[PDB]
């Protein structure tokens, strides 16, 4: 299969059409995206096949062929690049400076720009180009506009 | 059968449409990976 660094479409066959389900990163020879995208099924390279490696429902990730690669975080004070990739449309860069998710285990980046679902999986990145995060797992707030999640993975 | 097509290099694109907010947003994070508003 195609295992050239960037972006890629996470499509399906099996409803109407050819479907976007979402987005994520080839690097290192490991394909990146997120939980709710795949539930954790093989994806089809053309010819080749790609199977899950590590994945984990609680912080909504996934990677393919090998352990999880993207290890760079959001600096506090930065302006990032979310590398949206809608459904049936280019991809195309938007900056912007990410707020805040307090938990109780610690705060988050968070990106406020609704795009649709089938976006989930598109990478956030820093000035350098390095990927320090992926959107797709957020909330709906009091108008009704969406804030993702900057979801980061640990390199083992 | 999920399939992957190639969209784009990985790259910060000077000039990009610079755009959205900062909200500071207090939330709880349950077992099934779903972020919610505390309050
Ligand atoms: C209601 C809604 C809306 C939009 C855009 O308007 C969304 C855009 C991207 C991703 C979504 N899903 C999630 O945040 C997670 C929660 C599950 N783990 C999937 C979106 N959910």
């Amino acid at each position: 299969g195609e295992t050239t660094d960037g972006v890629y479409r996470v499509m399906t066959r099996r409803l109407l059409g050819s479907t976007q389900v979402g987005v994520g990163v080839m690097q290192e020879g490991v394909f990146h995206t997120m939980w709710h995208v795949t539930k954790g099924a093989a994806l089809r390279s053309g010819e080749g096949r790609l199977d899950p490696y590590w994945g984990d429902v609680k912080q909504d990730l996934v990677s393919y062929c090998g352990p999880w690669k993207l290890d760079a975080a959001w600096d506090g004070l930065s302006e990032v690049q979310l590398l949206a990739v809608p459904p049936g449309e280019r991809a195309k860069n938007i900056q912007t400076l990410p707020g805040i998710f307090k938990t109780k285990d610690g705060d988050i980046g968070a990106v406020a720009l609704d795009y649709p679902a089938g976006t989930s999986g598109s990478p956030i990145l820093d000035k350098c180009g390095r990927v320090i995060g992926l959107y797709g797992n957020g909330v709906v707030i009091k108008n009704g506009s969406y804030v993702s999640a900057i979801t980061q993975g640990k390199r083992e | 059968d999920m399939y992957i097509e190639r969209a784009g290099d990985i790259t910060w694109e000077k000039d990009a449409e610079v755009t959205g907010n900062s909200p500071r947003l207090d939330v709880a994070l349950d077992e099934s990976g779903d972020f919610s508003l505390v309050e």
